[PDB]
């Protein structure tokens, strides 16, 4: 890859925001990715760092970069509850009805670990709610296996 | 006493007679050791669960094992890591003076019960209970120059052929092979399975059927038919014995006739049981033995052993093998034994040509020359009711004793050699006037030197028995020594001495000594007449005094303090760390680098590399390794650019520009397991069950305040490791039960394909080696291979994984650390430069109260042993210094001159100080046992200067000036014959720059640069002190 | 008499029987103890506020304090009074025998889906030439 | 329940429960107590 | 159980000799395999040596080969303890 | 037995240097522990 560019992925990560500034002005590759095809937007979108997710956004970073697997920035969000960084992805164009390789999207993962603030938002931009999987499964049939009664509500 | 053995010259023969036996006994037949057990007992529970994730191993078996650890005696702390290699490492550290064996047995016995609560897997590998020792006698590297063999190949013979015999050779305590014995090695290929429709599980099925011992019976057995002729045991079914026999492992028959065999759909050969360490010598393929020396044997005979032993198993070595010698520390120990020793023989021949010089009779030469080596002889005899071995520590416990052992002897002739020359008195007479002038002080400062000495062998932990090796050792010597003053040196003076007619002095003769006896007769005269001059003026002297006294306690804080110097042992260590996620392949290609390096600009030091990739001290995995260093003898790598601190320098900078790696090289410490100075060891717990994830944000969030304190703090960093990418899989049960696959299929196949799983066992060639199912390199390396394998469901279609799993990428540890049965983070650091341990230890401590709800802390290894040992230093310094006061009370039957002797203890530091810091050296061991060395003979001299003078104040009722004065002449010439020998015979140590430079410098040093201020002040302080201390107390 | 030396002479005999017993008495935990048949001291826990219950208290004694003072020298043998939590499956027949299945199955089911695996790596050892991935293969975990 | 192991100091054993108590006691939920309703060394040092 | 002398000797008697190194005050150690499978490692220490703390090196040592025995010698069980080659006596039992 | 052998004369010997020494610490010369230690072949013959 280039040298910064590790540097912004190790940085990206750790949420070192000053770091991260510096390596934007000196112009790390955003697009920069490691073995498994994670840009510093999916380390910044899984470990939750909002301020840094903004920063790389504003800096020409793919928003729907996807990994060796097909996962997104908003996989990852969406998956792990990070409500604020969900909104200011699905604003900078991510598309909210991404498939991974199995055909899993952001709201069957929203869904599974039941954050109910997240899938409204999903929702609100417009996401699938009859996306099935690999395995036909929608987030209604997650809801239902989960035995979460408000998130089986919230998707009629 | 002294009386008694005057009288009796041929009973004082006897007893130096039976000591020279029992102490030539001894010499012969102690051990011989580097370093004797240092670190307190630790047991540790090793486990492998083959293709484990570091979470499975510890939720499965850490965790299981910990709520087990109840019931055993004298533990301190336990700590654990459950890595992503498949390993588990429980230590548990006790109590100092715990029984070992018994801490083992204990810790080995609540395990044997926890076993059936640990996986099939586990229970099947083993879990392995050892005692710790991190002190290896030597490694035999064995590698294979013809390239015809492979290490795995090496490593099978070094175990069926060499091992065996080193494990049984005499003084052998432990062998560690440095690989493993080979192992039937079934490597699986998916396409050939789902092509007859076969799965690992029927593979494993196969193997364990058709690989077995099978129990039959007898012919003609109990009860039989009476009548039978013959009874004979039936052999049935017994284990495969090569790859041939395993080929033709029978799977299915199939309709047409066609038969499969396991040689049809999987590759058979003899490989080695794990392929994560990749270990190679000078670029070639490499193995080897680790061997430990057993508990009280000899170093440098097991050392001898081991090589008669390979030396006579050369023969039978296959094309190319060789045997290598990367480490042995038996050189550098018999360098050590060599040098102590010789600085004993020249100490002794030092006081022959200082003695003649002054008393100028080869007789009087004889009675230290026979009394010393008596004393160093008996000495040994007491170390070996001790139970102490010949190591650095006691060999160098007794170079540092010699000044006070010299003195004993020189002290007693010296006083009957001038009492023959002022009296005239015949020498039996001489001696016994001689003898009781000096018989109580002697005897005082057996007792003085005791409280100095006794009270260092009652610190704890670590550091607490380097102390004690030093303590009964000076001790015991210091003992025989007063013991041989007052029975054999009287009985030897009274007997070979010959007489001197009243006030001859040596002026009466001719040519270089006629000028020695009338130039040194001039000197006194001059020096008492300069010590007539200081007592007049003694208030200045007071406040030159408390000069020294501030200048010793600025040197003395400026000092930084180690435990132990660095040696250039002929090895030292590069350790190589690549980036998270980074493969065998990467790290092998910088170790190579590594590797040229040493042999292209270092060609003229080095003589090997051991390259091991895979290992780290900090963590096992595929992106670390270490390269161990052998240089060429010391008298090949000449002047201190070829030394191992130089090279050391040079090697760091070269690779400080290696791309995408952290590579630096450093020395090896003299003690493996004492660290650093001014280091503590920080425990991060979770009290409160957060997780892994909330803890690493805890440490992150101290980590980060840590570092705005660089003044207090330095390099503040995690032990452990971070979080890296791992590929989660979920079985989805519905579509498994829809398709009719079995869970338990899909979990075998998995992970006998891509993690391994041990089979059983079979003979090769009347060795029980394991037999291992895995897949074949090519169909277990990415995402994309994982639906290239097929089950079969229960009504016989082949299911491929892609159809009932789906995969993401998530974060999760390769090493998790627990401490005292609860999660943790271990965090090491250090105090920042000028700072003390105890200062950087409360900054973190008043950080931690800082950290989020439910993270707590702890101190372990050196920082547990710190905060115990520190305890300690007030009491036995208060202890000492009190029971020296009342010992020197009750020899001069008075509260307030005690204070006179006591005030000397500066004048001997400051040297110390000076010297160490002029020539760069820190506060270690042996700089602070020679300053204990350093003030007792200076106290020696005084407490005799102070005697002198106050006998001749009370019996011939002279003035206190006049007494002083008569006293410091009588006692300049013994005091500046012991100093003239003793700083002579250190001076070889101070300049001394080859093997074993680093301890001999920490000796020699603070002791002549001690030793030069003790003498020239106190002839100038200690009537000082006297005068100004009988004048303030009447 | 040495406690010690009596504990392991004991211990060495039950080893010999450990295998001869059933399955499930070994997975209970056999314990060879040397203790004091009296009490030296009881360490009551309560709730001031009363937000723990009985069963609440109990289970946090035995999963933070228990094992701790247990392995602590000089504490011969520790009595919980209470119990600490397990994950209870409290079984319907009636439910049972409507969906045909029995103890047998659902035993069976918590086995295949409540199990931590050892599912291997991505790129491990020995590897292909030119591999650049290193990764843990994470499967089923125990359920939480 | 604590029972005290063969030969072992009963006061000394006592003593190293109560400083490992002192360390959980920071980290207990809301409510949590530690309470003594019987205890053997006591009376050991105030008999002394 | 079943297994002859040799079979028995290569999985039992050599695995746990080769662990039985390193042990103090050992002066020597005999041992035999027979055909009913039964395995006798005897290590006869020095006149003086405690045979308590002898014991306890024996076991600590042997528990390492466990592991790499047989799971059916395991599962049978194996026993360390002090033992004597003579009888003290023989009491016989008689039905008159 | 062997054993045994080996290290009786060592037995002899020290014990012979003991009973000298000893001699010599309690008579306070050389010539009589050398007469006294002159006379043991002559008992030993007896034994032999
Ligand atoms: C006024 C005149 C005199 C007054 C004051 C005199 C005071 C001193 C003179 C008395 C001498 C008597 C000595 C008695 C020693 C008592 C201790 C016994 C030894 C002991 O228990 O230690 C074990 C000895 O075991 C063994 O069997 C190993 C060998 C060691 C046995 C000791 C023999 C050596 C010599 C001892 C006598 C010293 C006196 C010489 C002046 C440990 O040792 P281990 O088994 O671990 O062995 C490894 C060696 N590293
Ligand atoms: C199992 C291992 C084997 C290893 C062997 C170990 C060796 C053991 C060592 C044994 C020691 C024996 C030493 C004896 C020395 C004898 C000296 C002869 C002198 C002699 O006969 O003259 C006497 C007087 O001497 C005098 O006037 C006094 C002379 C005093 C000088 C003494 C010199 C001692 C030298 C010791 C060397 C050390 C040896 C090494 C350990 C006789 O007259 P008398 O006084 O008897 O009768 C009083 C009448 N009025
Ligand atoms: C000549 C010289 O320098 O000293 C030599 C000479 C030496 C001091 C020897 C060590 C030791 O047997 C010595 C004793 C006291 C051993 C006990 C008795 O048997 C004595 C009769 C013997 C006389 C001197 C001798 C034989 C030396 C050594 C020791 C070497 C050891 C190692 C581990 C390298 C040495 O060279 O350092
Ligand atoms: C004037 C008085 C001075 C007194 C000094 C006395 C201290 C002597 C120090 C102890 C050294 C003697 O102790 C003995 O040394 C010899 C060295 O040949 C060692 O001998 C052993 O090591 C050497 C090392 O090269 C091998 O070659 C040899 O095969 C082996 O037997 C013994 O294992 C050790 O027990
Ligand atoms: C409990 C253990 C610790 C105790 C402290 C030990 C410190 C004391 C060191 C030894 C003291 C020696 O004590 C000293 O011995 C010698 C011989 O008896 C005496 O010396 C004197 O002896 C007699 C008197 O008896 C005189 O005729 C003679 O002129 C003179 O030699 C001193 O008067 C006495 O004070
Ligand atoms: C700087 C490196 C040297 C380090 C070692 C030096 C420490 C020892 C120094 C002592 C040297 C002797 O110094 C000694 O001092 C006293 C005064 O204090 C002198 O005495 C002189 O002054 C005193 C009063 O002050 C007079 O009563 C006396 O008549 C006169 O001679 C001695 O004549 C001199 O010899
Ligand atoms: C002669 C009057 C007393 C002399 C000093 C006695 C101190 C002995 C205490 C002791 O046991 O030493 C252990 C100690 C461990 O750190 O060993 C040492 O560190 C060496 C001695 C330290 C020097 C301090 C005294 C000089 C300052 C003025
Ligand atoms: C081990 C040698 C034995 C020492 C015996 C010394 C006796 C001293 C006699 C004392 N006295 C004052 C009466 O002479
Ligand atoms: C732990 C082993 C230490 C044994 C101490 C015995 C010391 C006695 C020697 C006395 C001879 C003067
Ligand atoms: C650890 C306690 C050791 C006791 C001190 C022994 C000093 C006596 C030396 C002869
Ligand atoms: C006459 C007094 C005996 C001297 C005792 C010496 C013992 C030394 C103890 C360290
Ligand atoms: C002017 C200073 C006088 C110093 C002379 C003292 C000589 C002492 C020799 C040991
Ligand atoms: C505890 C140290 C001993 C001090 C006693 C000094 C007494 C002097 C008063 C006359
Ligand atoms: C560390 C144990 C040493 C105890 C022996 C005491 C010697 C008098
Ligand atoms: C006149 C003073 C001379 C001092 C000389 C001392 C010799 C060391
Ligand atoms: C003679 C000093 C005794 C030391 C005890 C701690
Ligand atoms: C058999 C020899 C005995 C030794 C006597 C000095």
């Amino acid at each position: 890859g280039s040298d910064l560019g590790k540097k912004l992925l190790e940085a990206a990560r750790a949420g070192r925001d000053d770091e991260v500034r510096i390596l934007m002005a000196n112009g790390a590759d955003v697009n920069a990715a490691d073995v498994v095809g994670w840009t510093p937007l999916h380390l910044a979108a899984y470990w939750g760092h909002l301020e840094i997710v903004e920063v790389l956004l504003k800096n020409g970073a793919d928003v729907n970069a996807y990994d060796t697997l097909g996962s997104t920035p908003l996989h990852l969000a969406a998956h792990f509850g990070h409500l604020e960084i969900v909104e200011v992805l699905l604003k900078n164009g991510a598309d909210v009805n991404a498939k991974d390789d199995n055909g899993i999207t952001p709201l069957h993962l929203a869904a599974n670990r039941g954050h109910l603030e997240i899938v409204e938002v999903l929702l609100k931009y417009g996401a699938d709610v009859n996306a099935q999987d690999k395995f036909g499964k929608t987030a209604f049939d997650i809801s239902i296996n989960n035995g979460n009664e408000d998130l089986a509500e919230i998707l009629q | 006493m002294p009386n008694f053995f005057i009288d009796r010259p041929i009973f004082a023969w006897v007893i130096a007679i039976i000591i020279m036996l029992a102490g030539g006994l001894a010499i012969l037949k102690l051990p011989v050791a580097q370093y004797p057990t240092i670190a307190p007992p630790a047991v540790t529970i090793s486990a492998s669960y083959p293709g484990a994730d570091a979470k499975t191993v510890q939720d499965t078996v850490t965790q299981v094992i910990e709520q087990n650890m109840n019931g055993i005696d004298n533990l301190m702390y336990m700590s654990s890591n459950s890595d992503s290699t498949g390993t588990v490492q429980i230590t548990l550290t006790f109590e100092s003076g715990t029984d070992a064996d018994i801490a083992q047995v204990q810790v080995q016995n609540k395990l044997q019960l926890a076993m059936p609560l640990l996986p099939q897997e586990v229970q099947q590998q083993g879990v392995s209970v050892e005692k710790s020792s991190s002190s290896f006698l030597m490694v035999v590297g064995v590698i294979n120059t013809d390239g015809t063999m492979t290490q795995e190949d090496i490593s099978d013979y070094v175990a069926a052929n060499m091992k065996d015999a080193i494990s049984r050779t005499s003084g052998v305590g432990d062998v560690q092979l440095f690989g493993s014995q080979y192992a039937m090695r079934i490597w699986m290929n998916p396409n050939e399975l789902n092509k007859f429709q076969l799965t690992p599980v029927d593979v494993i099925t196969a193997i364990k059927a058709q690989n077995a011992q099978v129990a039959a019976g007898q012919l003609g057995g109990t009860p039989p038919v009476k009548g039978q002729q013959l009874n004979a045991s039936i052999i049935a079914q017994t284990r495969l014995t090569s790859t041939e026999e395993f080929g033709k492992i029978l799977l299915k028959v199939n309709q047409d006739g066609s038969r499969v065999l396991l040689r049809d759909v999987a590759k058979i050969e003899l490989g080695g049981e794990n392929y994560d360490i990749i270990a190679e010598f000078n670029g070639q393929p490499a193995s080897g033995l680790g061997i430990k020396l057993a508990t009280g044997a000899n170093a440098l005979d097991t050392a001898a052993a081991i090589r008669a032993e390979l030396a006579k198993m050369e023969p039978f070595f296959p094309s190319g093998l060789k045997i290598v010698y990367p480490y042995d520390t038996t050189p550098f120990v018999k360098i050590s034994i060599h040098e102590a020793v010789k600085t004993l023989v020249e100490a002794i021949i030092l006081v022959f040509l200082v003695m003649y010089l002054f008393l100028q009779n080869f007789r009087a030469t004889l009675i230290p020359t026979i009394a010393v080596p008596v004393v160093l002889l008996g000495t040994f005899a007491v170390l070996a009711a001790f139970g102490f071995s010949i190591n650095t520590l006691t060999m160098f416990g007794m170079v540092l004793a010699i000044g006070l052992l010299v003195d004993d002897a020189i002290v007693v002739v010296e006083n009957v050699e001038r009492v023959m020359a002022e009296e005239g008195l015949p020498p039996k007479e001489a001696t016994r006037k001689s003898m009781g002038q000096i018989q109580g002080a002697l005897v005082g400062i057996a007792m003085v030197l005791s409280a100095v000495f006794v009270p260092m062998a009652f610190f704890g932990g670590s550091t607490g028995a380097i102390y004690r090796q030093f303590s009964i050792t000076i001790v015991s010597a210091m003992a025989l020594s007063v013991l041989v003053a007052l029975i054999l040196t009287p009985a030897l003076c009274a007997t070979m001495l010959k007489p001197i007619a009243k006030g001859d002095h040596g002026e009466g003769k001719k040519g270089f000594f006629g000028w020695f006896n009338r130039m040194f007769e001039k000197s006194t005269h001059h020096y008492t007449d300069s010590v007539g001059g200081i007592l007049r003026s003694t208030g200045r002297y007071l406040v030159l005094y408390l000069i020294i006294v501030v200048g010793m306690a600025y040197l003395f804080v400026r000092l930084p303090s180690s435990f132990l110097p660095d040696e250039d042992q002929g090895v030292f260590m590069t350790m190589v760390q690549l980036p998270a996620g980074a493969t065998q392949e990467r790290t092998q290609k910088v170790l190579n680098e590594v590797t040229h390096y040493y042999l292209t600009k270092e060609k003229n030091n080095v003589e090997s590399v051991f390259a091991v990739n895979g290992f780290g001290f900090a963590g096992r995995g595929q992106n670390t390794g270490i390269a161990f260093v052998s240089l060429k003898d010391w008298a090949d790598r000449p002047g201190e650019e070829n030394k191992v601190e130089a090279i050391t320098m040079r090697a760091t900078r070269a690779f400080s520009q290696i791309k995408d790696a952290m590579v630096f090289a450093f020395n090896l410490p003299a003690i493996v397991e004492l660290g650093t100075a001014t280091g503590f060891d920080f425990e991060l717990i979770d009290q409160a069950g957060l997780g892994h994830e909330k803890l690493t944000q805890a440490r992150n969030q101290l980590l980060a305040e840590a570092a705005k304190h660089p003044d207090m703090l330095t390099s503040v960093r995690p032990n452990g490791l971070e979080d890296t990418p791992q590929f989660k899989i979920d079985i989805d049960q519905e579509k498994a039960q829809a398709l009719g696959v079995s869970i338990n299929d899909i979990n075998t196949t998995l992970g006998a394909a891509w993690g391994g799983s041990y089979v059983n066992d079979f003979i090769d060639r009347g060795r029980v080696k394991k037999v291992y199912v895995m897949s074949e390199a090519k169909y277990r390396m990415l995402p994309d291979d994982i639906g290239d394998w097929y089950v079969r469901a229960a009504d016989g279609q082949m299911v491929p994984f892609s159809a009932f799993s789906s995969s993401r990428w998530e974060y999760g540890s390769p090493r998790l650390e627990r401490y005292n049965g609860l999660p943790s983070m271990e965090i090491l650091g250090q105090a920042a430069p000028g700072k003390s341990t105890g200062e950087a230890m409360e900054l973190m401590e008043q950080l931690a109260s800082k950290l989020p709800t439910g993270v707590g802390y702890d101190w372990t290894g050196m920082s547990y042993q710190e905060r115990l040992s520190g305890n300690q230093a007030p009491s036995l310094y208060a202890i000492s210094l009190i029971v020296v006061f009342l010992c020197l009370a009750a020899l001069y039957e008075s509260w307030s001159i005690p204070f006179s002797v006591m005030l000397v203890v500066p004048l001997g530091v400051i040297g110390a100080l000076l010297a160490a810091t002029f020539r760069g050296l820190t506060n270690d061991v042996y700089f602070q046992v020679g300053l204990l060395t350093t003030i007792g003979l200076s106290a020696k001299n005084a407490i005799l200067i102070v005697e002198f003078a106050k006998d001749l104040m009370d019996k011939e009722g002279k003035g206190l000036i006049e007494a002083t004065l008569d006293a410091v002449r009588m006692r300049l010439r013994p005091i500046l014959m012991t100093s003239l020998a003793f700083i002579l015979g250190v001076m070889p140590l101070v300049i001394s720059t080859g093997a074993g430079s680093g301890a001999q410098n920490a000796v020699g040093t603070g002791v002549m640069g001690g030793m030069v201020t003790a003498t020239v002040l106190a002839i100038f302080f200690v009537p000082v002190f006297f005068v100004v201390v009988r004048r303030r107390f009447s």
